[PDB]
């Protein structure tokens, strides 16, 4: 439903790392493969950056 | 037209902190049903099953059995939590056994031998 219905998730935690990714704005560009492989690796002990 | 929906992979990422294969193998023996306790209970023919002895020598054995039990679960040689020599006298100690019947008589002979003894005491045959 995150995909291509439409809902928002306001996720809190306080702090996080981040780590960026550089895309250039005259070409397609799509986040799903960067943010589900962030909402799978969300363990009960850990999280990724 | 199933593409594979986007809301399952599998990695196992996590473990489980207590651990699944050590829960499971003490809930395992946990769950076993306690053990089944027959002597002093007749059978199919009327005699009292379990072995001939005096009843406190009996209960006496069985804490000896156990303490053994417990020092074999323990993987040790000497028992620690041990069912026998407590500082308890307990010298009233009673177990069910072979050696009495459900009646209060004795069982140094079985039941359905003093029955066939007391029927075949009267007979009657034929005269010659």
């Amino acid at each position: 439903w995150i995909k291509t219905g439409e809902l928002r998730i306001r996720i809190e935690m306080g702090a996080y790392p981040y780590m960026l990714h550089y895309y250039d704005p005259r070409q397609y560009a799509n986040a799903w493969n960067l943010t589900s492989a962030w909402l799978e690796e969300i363990t009960p002990t850990s999280i990724p950056s | 037209p199933a593409t594979a929906e986007p809301g399952t992979s599998n990695c196992e990422h996590y473990k489980a902190r207590p651990g699944i294969a050590s829960v499971q193998k003490a809930t395992e023996s946990a769950e076993l049903p306690m053990k089944n306790n027959d002597e002093g209970t007749p059978d199919k023919r009327g005699n009292t099953k379990g072995a001939l002895v005096n009843e406190h020598v009996e209960a006496r054995d069985e804490a000896d059995d156990a303490t053994k039990k417990q020092a074999k679960d323990t993987e040790k040689a000497k028992a620690q939590v041990t069912y026998s020599d407590t500082g308890i006298n307990n010298a009233n100690e009673l177990s069910r056994s072979g050696n009495v019947d459900n009646e209060g008589g004795s069982n140094q002979k079985p039941m359905s031998t003093r029955i066939a003894e007391a029927t075949s005491a009267i007979v009657s045959k034929h005269p010659a």
